[PDB]
C-alpha cells in the first residue's frame, strides 16, 4: 500500500514508519515574478541540508532510521512503548515533545559523535 | 496618536438639514471604517452608521436609510455626515468613532476605542441592570447587561460631559490603562462588570455594548 | 483520558425494545472501539459486542446476534486531537434476566492484538424488565437530631418511601449543599417497592442564613418533590443549644 | 524494558506557516503571447497531470479569513500592475486645457451629454509648433475649471496609458509552494469556510484562478456545491462583508454599442496617444442583461439559506449601495480594455417575505482609472475599436448588512466591496500553506552495545 | 567544559580537537539591500558544501574526524607528535603547512579512494 | 549640549501639480529669533581638562 506524500498522518506512529521513504522522496523535487520561485528553491534546499547537517552530526549519517545511546528520560512524557506506536500520531507526538526537542538535539550532537568518534579513534591506533 | 476631531455643536429647526465633519489622523485613513453614532440623554445609543474611506463604501442603519448621507475625503482623511428631514427626535450628541483594532491586514469595527469630542445637535437585545447606582466611595459596583446572541462585548464609560472611554472588550478583557479594580465576568447570556474600591473618577454612566447595539445604560453616582 | 456519558434508567416491559446511549467527548470518537458489556445477577458479566466508528464494522456475541442493534453517529471535531461523539444501542426482544447494568466502553489501542479492549467504560445504565407498573415516591421531611451537644452539630434529611423502580436522585439547594450528605442504600420490601434515606449533618446555628431545600427526582415516574426541610428539631437534646 | 530516543526523517509532520509561492500557468496560456498579455512571460508552465493525495482519517483546520495567500495573491497583483505600466507611454503633457463641446447628435436635455468633445493643443515630434487636436472624453473623465475643461485626475498624481500591447484579460494562475510546503484542500461539500476540515488532501498547485477584479459581482468565480455559500468571519457583525457563493451560475450580457475610432495621435518624438475618433452609428450608452427568471430563482434560493442565521420566520430586504465612490456604489469590471461602471439598482431592489425577458442595467464606461484605491498611478485605458460583447457568469456577491436594528425582525442587504482581497477570499478559501517538519524522534527498544 | 564558537582558538591542537562539534555546528546555521544577505548566504552554502565535497571524495566521508593511508613527510615541518598536540595553535600551525595543504589534498583525493574503492571493487567480487 | 531653534514655523504647501507638491516656509510666528546651542561651563571645563 502507498498513501502518497503526507499519507499516514493520521495513523499511529508505529503504522506511519512504513511510509517514511514517501515523506522523504518528495522532499527536495529534483525579470521580477521569475526570482519568486527562485529564492523559494533556495530556502528550499537551504532548508533540506539544514536537516542533513542535523542528521549528519548525530550518530546516523544513514538517513531514515538510526539508533542511538541516549537514555529516555521519563520527564519527556513518560509513556509506555504500546502507548506510543499504536496509540498517538506523529503531530500529536512533537506537540507533546516540542519542549524538549532542542535539548535532545543538545544531547544527540555533542554527547554522540563527538565522545563516540573520539573513542574510536583511541580504539583503532591499536 | 490616533486623534479624531469633530466639527462643533448646532442648532437646527424642524425640518432643515444638518452636516458635520471628523478629521482623522494619526493612521492609515484606509485601513478601517469610521463610525457616526448619536446619544440622546437617557436614551439608548443609536449607531448612524459606518463608512469604509477605501472606496467611501457606506452602511446606514435602517431608521436613517433616505435621510443621511456619509462622505469622505481621502486627502484630508475628513469624514463628513449630512442628515435631512431633522425632527425634534434629532436631538443628541453626535459621536464619530474608530474601532480599536485596525491595522493593514484586518480591522474589528465595533470595540470603539477611539472617539471624537462630540457634536452637540439641538432640533427645535441587551437589557442592562439596574437604572441607577448609589454607591459611596470604596464599595463595589456590579452592573449586569443580558445578551440573547453573544459576541465580543464591551463596556464604556461615559463621565459627566466627556467622551465614553473603551474600559473592557470580549467580555473580559480590559482595554489600555484600565486598572485591576475593573473586572469582566460572564455566564451563559449574563454579562457582568464589577468596580471595586469605587473613586472620584468612576463615577458616571456605564455602558453595555454588542456590536451595534447599546445597553439602556446605569448611572453610578457618589452618595 | 476523555469522559462517557450514558442516558439515565428507563422501565421496559417484556417484549418491547430499548435504546441507551453513549455521548463521548475529550478524544478521537473514531480512533476506538466502541464496546458494549452488560452484567445480572443471575449471568454475571457477559461480553454484548462492539462496533468501529470509523467503519461501522460490528462484532455481536452469538447470545445477541438476533436481537441487538449497535448504531454510531459521525465525528463532530472540537480540537486537533479531541473530539465529542455519540453511540447507540438497541435490544429488542426483552426479558426477565436482561435486568441489570448495561455498560459502554472505550477501546484500548489503536492497533495490535488489543485494539478492540475496553479500557475507558461508562458510569454505567441501569435497566429494569418488569410487568409492574412505576409508582411515584413519597418524600417525608426527616426532622434534625441531635448529634452532638458538646460539639454543637444536628443531622435533618428526606425520606424517600415506597418507589419503583430504582433509582431516585436526591440533591440539596439545586446541588449547593453536597458537604456531609449520607444517602442509604435503599430497602426491598415485601411487597417489592423501595425506600431510601438522605440525611446531611449540619451546624446548629445556622437556621436563618441557610434554605434547605431537599430535591427528590424521579425520573421513570417524571416527577420531582422540592421539601423544604424545618430547620425547627424537636430533640430534646438539641433543644438546649437553642 | 527501557525505551531509547531514535530519529526518524520524513515522518508526516507539518505546522502551519507562511512562505513565497510561485506561479504556474499551463502551456497554452504561453502561446497566447501578444508580447506577454497580463503576467505570463518567465511563469513555470503547469503540471500537465497534477497529484491530489487524499490524507486519509485527517481533520485540519483551515481559515479563510486569516489565509496569507490573500494578502500574497493581492501585493503580487499590485505590483503585477506597476511593472505592466512602467515601460508604458506616460501622458504628462496631457493635462491642457480642454475646449470642449457637445457630441453631435440630436436632444434631449435630459441626455446629459456624457460624451465631450474636447479641442486643445499638443506638442509635435518636434519641440516648436504645437497641435491643435481634439479627441472625445467620456463625463467622468473630464472637469470643468472657471467651455473649458480638464483631464479630471489634473491635482492628484501623473497618468501614464496602457500599452496596446499587452491585454487585462484575467487567465487562469495556478499557485504553488517549494519543496518542504504543501498546501492543503478541503473537499468537503459543505465547507462553510472555517474550523475542522474532515476530508483533508495535499497539493502542490491549486486549481487554475482567474484574477478577476470586480465589485460587488463576483465573476468568473467557483460555482458553489449543493446549496449555494454564505461566508462571514462575524455574521452577527454587520461591519465584515458577507461573500455568497453561488451553484447554478447567473448569465450576464455587457455590451457597448459604439463601436470607436481609435485616433493615433503623435507626441513625438516616439511617444503617441491614442485618443478616440467619431462614433460609427448610434449615439447609445453601454449596458448590461440579467436573465429576470435567472435572477428570481438564485435570489430565492440565497434567501432561503439566509434565514438559516437571522431566524427562520424573518423578512430580507435588499437595497442597492448607500453612497460613495463611483467604484463602490456601482459594479466596477473590466471588459475588452474598457472600465464599466453598471448601475445595480433593478438587481438588489426586493422585498422577500418568510413565504420572460431581461433586467438591463446603464453601464457607464471609465478611461482614467485608479483602482485598489492607488495614488501616484493613474491609467488611461486606450480606446477599443469595434463593438464589445462579452458574456460572463455571475457567480457570487459580496454582501452588507445595515445595523442599529434592535427593534423589527427585518434584515436589509446591499451592495459592496472596496478591499480588492475579498475577491481573492472567494476562490482561497479551501487553500491553506503547511510546512514540513520531517524530523521527529520517538522512544523504542533500539540501541546498540 | 563548552568555551563556545572558536572557544580554543588559543589552545592546543590536542586540547582544541574536543571543540570540534561546536565549530561546525555553528558553520551553515540552519528591492535591493535584501539581496544584500541573500547572496552571501549562497556564498555560505557553496562555501559549505564545497568542504563537504572535499571531505567526502577523501577517506572520510564521516565528518569530524578520520584517518588515511598517507605517510606524514618529514619535510612538512617536521615536528614530533607532542611537539604539535601539545605545544602549537591551530592557526600556527596552518601558518607553516599553508605551503603543502594543496599537495596533501591532492594525495588525498586521487590517491586513496580511486586506488581504494577500485581494489574494493576487486576485493567484493569474490 | 542642548540646540533650539527659536522659530517655530509654518509649511505652506503650494501645489507645483499635477501630483507634485512643494513644502515653503511661511510667515514666522514670535520674534525673529537665530538658532543656538548650550554647553555647560563645568562639563566643558572639566571635560578638556581631562583631555589635555
Ligand atoms: C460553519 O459552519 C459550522 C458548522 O459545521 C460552524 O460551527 C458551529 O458554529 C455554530 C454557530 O452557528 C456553533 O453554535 C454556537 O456556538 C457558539 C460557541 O460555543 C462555544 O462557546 C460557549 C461559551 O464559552 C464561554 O462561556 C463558557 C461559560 O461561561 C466559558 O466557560 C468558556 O470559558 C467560554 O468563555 C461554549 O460554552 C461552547 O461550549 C459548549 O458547546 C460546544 C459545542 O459548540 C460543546 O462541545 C462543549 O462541550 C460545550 O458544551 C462552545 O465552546 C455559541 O456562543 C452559540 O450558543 C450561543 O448562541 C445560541 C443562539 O444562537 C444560544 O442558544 C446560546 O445560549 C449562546 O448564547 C452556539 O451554540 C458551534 O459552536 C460551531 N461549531 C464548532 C465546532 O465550533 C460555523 O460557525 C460556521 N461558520 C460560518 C462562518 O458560518
Ligand atoms: C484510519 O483509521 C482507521 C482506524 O479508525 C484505520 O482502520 C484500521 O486499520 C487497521 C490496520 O492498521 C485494522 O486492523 C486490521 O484489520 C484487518 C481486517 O482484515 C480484513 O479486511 C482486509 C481489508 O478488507 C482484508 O484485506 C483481509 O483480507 C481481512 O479480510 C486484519 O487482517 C488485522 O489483523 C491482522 O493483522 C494484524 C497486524 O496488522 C495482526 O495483529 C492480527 O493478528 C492479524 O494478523 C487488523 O485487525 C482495522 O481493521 C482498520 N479499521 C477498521 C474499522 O477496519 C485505518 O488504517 C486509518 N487509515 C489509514 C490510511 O491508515
Ligand atoms: C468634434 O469637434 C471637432 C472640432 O473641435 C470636429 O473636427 C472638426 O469637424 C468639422 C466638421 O464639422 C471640420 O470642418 C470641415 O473641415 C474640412 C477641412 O477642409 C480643409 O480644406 C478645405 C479645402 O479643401 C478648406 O476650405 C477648409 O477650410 C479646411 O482647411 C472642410 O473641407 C469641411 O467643409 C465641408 O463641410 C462643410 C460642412 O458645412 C460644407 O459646408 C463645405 O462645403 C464642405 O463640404 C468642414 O468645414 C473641421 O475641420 C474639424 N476640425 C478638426 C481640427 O478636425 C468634429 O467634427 C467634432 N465631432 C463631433 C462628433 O461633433
Ligand atoms: C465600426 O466602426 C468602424 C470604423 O472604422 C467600421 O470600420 C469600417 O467599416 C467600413 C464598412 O464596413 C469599411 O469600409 C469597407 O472598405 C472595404 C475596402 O477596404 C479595403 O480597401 C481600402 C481601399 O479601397 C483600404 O483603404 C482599406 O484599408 C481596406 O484594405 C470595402 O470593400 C467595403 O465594401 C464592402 O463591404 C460592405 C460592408 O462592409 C458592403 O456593403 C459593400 O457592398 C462591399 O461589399 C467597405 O466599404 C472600413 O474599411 C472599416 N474601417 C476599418 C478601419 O475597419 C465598422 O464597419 C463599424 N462596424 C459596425 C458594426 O458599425
Ligand atoms: C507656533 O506657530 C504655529 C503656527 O501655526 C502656532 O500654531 C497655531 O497656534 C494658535 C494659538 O495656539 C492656534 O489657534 C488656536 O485655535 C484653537 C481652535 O483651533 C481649532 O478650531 C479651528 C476652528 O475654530 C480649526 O480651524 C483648527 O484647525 C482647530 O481644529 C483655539 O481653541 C485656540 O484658543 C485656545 O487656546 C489658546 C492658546 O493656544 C488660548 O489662549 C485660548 O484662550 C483658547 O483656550 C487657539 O486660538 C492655531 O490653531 C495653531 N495652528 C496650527 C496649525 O497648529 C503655534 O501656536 C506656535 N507656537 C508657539 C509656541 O509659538
Ligand atoms: C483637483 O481634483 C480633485 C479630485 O481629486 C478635486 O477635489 C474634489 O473637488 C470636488 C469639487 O469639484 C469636491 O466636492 C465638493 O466638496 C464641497 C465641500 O464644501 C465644503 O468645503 C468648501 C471648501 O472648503 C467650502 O467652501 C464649503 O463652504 C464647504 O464647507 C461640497 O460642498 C460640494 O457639494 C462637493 O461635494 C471634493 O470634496 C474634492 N475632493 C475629493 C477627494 O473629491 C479638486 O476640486 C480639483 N481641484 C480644483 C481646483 O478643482
Ligand atoms: C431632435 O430634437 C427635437 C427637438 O427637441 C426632438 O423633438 C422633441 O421630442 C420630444 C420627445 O417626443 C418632445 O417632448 C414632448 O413633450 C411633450 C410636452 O407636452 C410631451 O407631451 C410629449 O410626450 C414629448 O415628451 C419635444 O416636444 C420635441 N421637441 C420639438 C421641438 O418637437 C426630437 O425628438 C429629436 N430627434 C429627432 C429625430 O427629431
Ligand atoms: C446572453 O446572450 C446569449 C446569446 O444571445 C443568450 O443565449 C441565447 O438565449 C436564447 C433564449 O434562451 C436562445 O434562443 C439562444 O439560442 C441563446 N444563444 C446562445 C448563443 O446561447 C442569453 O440568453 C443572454 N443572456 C442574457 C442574460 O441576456
Ligand atoms: C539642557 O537642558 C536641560 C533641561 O532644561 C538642563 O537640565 C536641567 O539642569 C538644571 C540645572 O542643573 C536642573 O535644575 C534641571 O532639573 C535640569 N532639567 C532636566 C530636564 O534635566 C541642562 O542643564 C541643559 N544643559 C545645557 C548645556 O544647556
Ligand atoms: C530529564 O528530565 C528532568 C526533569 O525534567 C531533568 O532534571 C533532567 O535534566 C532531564 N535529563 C536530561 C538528560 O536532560
Ligand atoms: C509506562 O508508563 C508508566 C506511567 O507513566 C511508567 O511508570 C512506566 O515507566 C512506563 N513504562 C514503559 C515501559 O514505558
Ligand atoms: C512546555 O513547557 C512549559 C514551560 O515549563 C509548560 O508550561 C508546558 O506544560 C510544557 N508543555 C509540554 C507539552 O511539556
Ligand atoms: C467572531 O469571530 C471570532 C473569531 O473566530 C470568534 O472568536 C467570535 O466568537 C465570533 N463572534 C460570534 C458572535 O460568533
Ligand atoms: C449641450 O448643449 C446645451 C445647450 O446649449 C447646454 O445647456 C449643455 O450644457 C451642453 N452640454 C451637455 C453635456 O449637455
Ligand atoms: C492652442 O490653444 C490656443 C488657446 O489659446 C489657441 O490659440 C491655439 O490656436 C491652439 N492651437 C495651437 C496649435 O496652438
Ligand atoms: C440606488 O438607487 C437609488 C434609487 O433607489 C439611487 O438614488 C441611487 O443613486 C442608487 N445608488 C447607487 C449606488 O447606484
Ligand atoms: C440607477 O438606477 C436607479 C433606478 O433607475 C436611479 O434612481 C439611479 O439614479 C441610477 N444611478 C445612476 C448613478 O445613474
Ligand atoms: C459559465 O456559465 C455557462 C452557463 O452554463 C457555462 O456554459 C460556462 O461553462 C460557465 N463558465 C465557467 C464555469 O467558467
Ligand atoms: C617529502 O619531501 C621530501 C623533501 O621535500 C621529498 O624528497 C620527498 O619526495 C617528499 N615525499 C612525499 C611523499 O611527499
Ligand atoms: C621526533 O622527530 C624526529 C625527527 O623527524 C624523529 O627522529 C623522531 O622519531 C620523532 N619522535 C617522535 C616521538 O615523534
Ligand atoms: C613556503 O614556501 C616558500 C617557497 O619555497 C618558502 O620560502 C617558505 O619558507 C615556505 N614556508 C613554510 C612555512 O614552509
Amino acid at each position: 500500500v502507498f498513501l502518497g506524500f503526507l499519507g499516514a498522518a493520521g495513523s499511529t506512529m508505529g503504522a506511519a514508519s512504513m511510509t517514511l521513504t514517501v515523506q522523504a522522496r518528495n522532499l527536495l523535487s529534483g525579470t521580477v515574478w521569475g526570482i519568486k520561485q527562485l529564492q523559494a528553491r533556495v530556502l528550499a534546499v537551504e532548508r533540506y541540508l539544514r536537516d542533513q547537517q542535523l542528521l549528519g552530526i548525530w550518530g546516523c549519517s544513514g538517513k531514515l532510521i538510526c539508533c542511538t545511546n541516549v537514555p529516555w528520560n521519563s520527564s519527556w512524557s513518560n509513556r509506555n512503548l504500546s502507548e506510543i506506536w499504536d496509540n498517538m500520531t506523529w503531530l500529536q507526538w512533537d506537540k507533546e515533545i516540542s519542549n524538549y526537542t532542542q535539548i535532545i538535539y543538545g544531547l544527540l550532537e555533542e554527547s554522540q559523535n563527538q565522545q563516540e568518534k573520539n573513542e574510536q579513534d583511541l580504539l583503532a591506533l591499536d | 496618536q490616533v486623534r479624531l476631531s469633530q466639527s462643533g455643536g448646532q442648532m437646527k429647526k424642524p425640518g432643515e438639514s444638518m452636516r458635520l465633519s471628523c478629521r482623522a489622523s494619526g493612521y492609515e485613513f484606509l485601513n478601517c471604517p469610521i463610525n457616526w453614532i448619536r446619544l440622546a440623554p437617557g436614551r439608548r445609543p443609536e449607531w448612524m452608521g459606518w463608512l469604509k474611506p477605501r472606496g467611501g463604501a457606506v452602511n446606514y442603519a435602517r431608521k436613517f436609510q433616505g435621510r443621511v448621507t456619509m462622505t469622505r475625503d481621502v486627502y484630508s482623511d475628513t469624514a463628513f455626515l449630512e442628515l435631512r428631514s431633522l425632527t425634534s427626535d434629532d436631538t443628541a450628541v453626535y459621536f464619530c468613532t474608530r474601532g480599536k483594532y485596525c491595522t493593514a491586514r484586518d480591522y474589528y469595527n465595533w470595540d470603539f476605542e477611539h472617539w471624537g469630542r462630540g457634536a452637540p445637535v439641538t432640533v427645535s437585545v441587551l437589557t442592562q441592570s439596574p437604572a441607577t447606582l448609589s454607591l459611596s466611595p470604596g464599595e463595589t459596583a456590579i452592573i449586569s447587561c443580558r445578551t440573547s446572541q453573544s459576541g465580543s462585548l464591551a463596556w464604556y464609560q461615559q463621565r459627566p460631559g466627556q467622551a465614553p472611554r473603551l474600559v473592557i472588550y470580549s467580555g473580559s478583557t480590559r482595554a489600555a490603562g484600565i486598572p485591576d479594580r475593573f473586572s469582566g465576568s460572564r455566564w451563559g447570556a449574563d454579562y457582568n462588570l464589577s468596580i471595586s474600591n469605587l473613586e472620584s473618577g468612576d463615577f458616571g454612566v456605564y455602558y453595555c455594548q454588542q456590536y451595534e447595539f447599546f445597553g439602556q445604560g446605569t448611572k453610578v453616582q457618589v452618595d | 483520558q476523555g469522559q462517557l456519558v450514558q442516558s439515565g434508567a428507563e422501565l421496559k416491559k417484556p417484549g418491547a425494545s430499548v435504546k441507551i446511549s453513549c455521548k463521548t467527548s475529550g478524544y478521537r470518537f473514531n480512533f476506538y472501539h466502541i464496546n458494549w458489556i452488560r452484567q445480572t445477577a443471575g449471568r454475571g458479566p457477559e461480553w454484548m459486542g462492539w462496533i468501529s466508528p470509523y467503519s461501522g464494522d460490528k462484532n455481536l456475541a452469538p447470545a445477541f446476534q438476533d436481537r441487538v442493534i449497535m448504531t454510531t453517529d459521525t465525528e463532530v471535531p472540537v480540537t486537533s486531537f479531541t473530539s465529542t461523539g455519540a453511540a447507540y444501542m438497541e435490544i429488542r426482544n426483552l426479558k426477565f434476566d436482561d435486568t441489570g447494568t448495561y455498560f459502554c466502553a472505550k477501546g484500548l489501542l489503536r492497533d495490535g492484538s488489543s485494539t478492540w479492549l475496553p479500557y475507558l467504560w461508562g458510569q454505567g445504565t441501569l435497566l429494569t424488565v418488569s410487568s409492574a407498573s412505576t409508582k411515584g415516591p413519597s418524600v417525608f421531611p426527616l426532622a434534625p437530631s441531635s448529634k452532638s451537644t458538646s460539639g454543637g452539630t444536628a443531622a435533618l434529611g428526606c425520606l424517600v418511601k415506597d418507589y419503583f423502580p430504582e433509582p431516585v436522585t436526591v440533591s440539596w439547594n439545586s446541588g449547593a449543599l453536597t458537604s456531609g450528605v449520607h444517602t442509604f442504600p435503599a430497602v426491598l420490601q415485601s411487597s417489592g417497592l423501595y425506600s431510601l434515606s438522605s440525611v446531611v449533618t449540619v451546624p446548629s446555628s445556622s437556621l436563618g442564613t441557610q434554605t434547605y431545600i431537599c430535591n427528590v427526582n424521579h425520573k421513570p415516574s417524571n416527577t420531582k418533590v422540592d421539601k423544604r426541610v424545618e430547620p425547627k428539631s424537636c430533640d430534646k437534646g438539641l433543644e438546649v443549644l437553642f | 524494558e527501557n525505551l531509547w530516543v531514535t530519529v526518524y526523517y520524513g515522518v508526516p509532520v507539518w505546522k502551519d506557516a507562511e512562505t513565497t509561492l510561485f506561479c504556474a500557468s499551463d502551456a497554452k496560456a504561453y502561446e497566447t503571447e501578444k508580447h506577454n498579455v497580463w503576467a505570463t512571460c518567465a511563469c513555470v508552465p503547469t503540471d500537465p497531470n497534477p497529484q491530489e493525495i487524499h490524507l486519509e482519517n485527517v481533520t485540519e483546520e483551515f481559515n479563510m479569513w486569516k489565509n496569507n495567500m490573500v494578502e500574497q495573491m493581492h501585493t503580487d497583483i499590485i505590483s503585477l500592475w506597476d511593472q505592466s505600466l512602467k515601460p508604458c507611454v506616460k501622458l504628462t503633457p496631457l493635462c491642457v486645457t480642454l475646449q470642449c463641446t457637445n457630441v453631435t447628435n440630436n436632444i434631449t436635455d435630459d441626455m446629459r451629454g456624457e460624451l465631450k468633445n474636447c479641442s486643445f493643443n499638443m506638442t509635435t515630434e518636434l519641440r516648436d509648433k504645437k497641435q491643435k487636436v481634439y479627441s472625445l472624453f467620456y463625463r467622468l473623465d473630464v472637469v470643468q475649471i472657471n467651455k473649458e475643461y480638464r483631464l479630471i485626475n489634473c491635482n492628484t498624481s501623473a497618468i501614464t496609458q496602457a500599452c496596446p500591447k499587452v491585454s487585462f484579460e484575467p487567465i487562469p494562475i495556478h499557485y504553488c509552494a517549494p519543496a518542504g510546503f504543501a498546501i492543503l484542500k478541503c473537499k468537503d461539500k459543505k465547507f462553510n469556510g472555517t474550523g475542522p476540515c474532515p476530508s483533508v488532501s495535499t497539493v502542490q498547485c491549486t486549481h487554475g484562478i482567474k484574477p478577476v477584479v470586480s465589485t460587488q459581482l463576483l465573476l468568473n468565480g467557483s460555482l458553489a456545491e449543493e446549496e449555494v455559500m454564505i461566508r462571514s468571519e462575524n455574521i452577527t457583525n454587520n461591519a465584515k462583508n458577507i461573500l455568497v457563493q453561488f451553484n447554478t451560475p447567473v448569465q450576464i450580457n455587457c455590451t457597448r454599442p459604439n463601436n470607436n475610432t481609435r485616433k493615433s495621435i503623435r507626441i513625438g518624438p516616439g511617444q503617441a496617444f491614442y485618443a478616440t475618433g467619431d462614433i460609427i452609428g448610434d449615439i447609445r450608452q453601454a449596458h448590461c442583461n440579467v436573465s429576470k427568471a435567472t435572477w428570481n430563482e438564485t435570489l430565492g434560493k440565497v434567501v432561503k439559506q439566509l434565514r438559516k442565521h437571522f431566524g427562520n420566520n424573518t423578512i430580507i430586504r435588499f437595497a442597492n449601495s448607500s453612497g460613495g465612490d463611483l467604484e463602490v456604489t456601482t459594479h466596477s469590471f473590466n471588459c475588452g480594455g474598457e472600465f464599466f461602471y453598471c448601475n445595480t439598482s433593478g438587481l438588489f431592489n426586493s422585498t422577500w417575505i418568510s413565504n420572460n425577458d431581461s433586467i438591463t442595467l446603464p453601464c457607464r464606461i471609465k478611461q482614467i482609472i485608479n483602482m485598489w484605491q492607488r495614488i501616484g498611478q493613474a491609467m488611461y485605458a486606450p480606446p477599443i475599436q469595434g463593438v464589445i460583447r462579452c458574456v460572463s457568469n455571475i457567480t457570487g456577491l459580496i454582501l452588507t448588512r445595515d445595523g442599529g436594528a434592535n427593534n423589527t425582525s427585518t434584515e436589509t442587504f446591499r451592495p459592496g466591496g472596496g478591499d480588492m482581497r475579498d475577491n481573492w477570499r472567494s476562490e482561497l478559501y479551501k487553500y491553506k500553506v503547511v510546512k514540513i517538519e520531517p524530523l521527529g524522534v520517538a522512544p523504542t527498544r533500539c540501541k546498540r552495545r
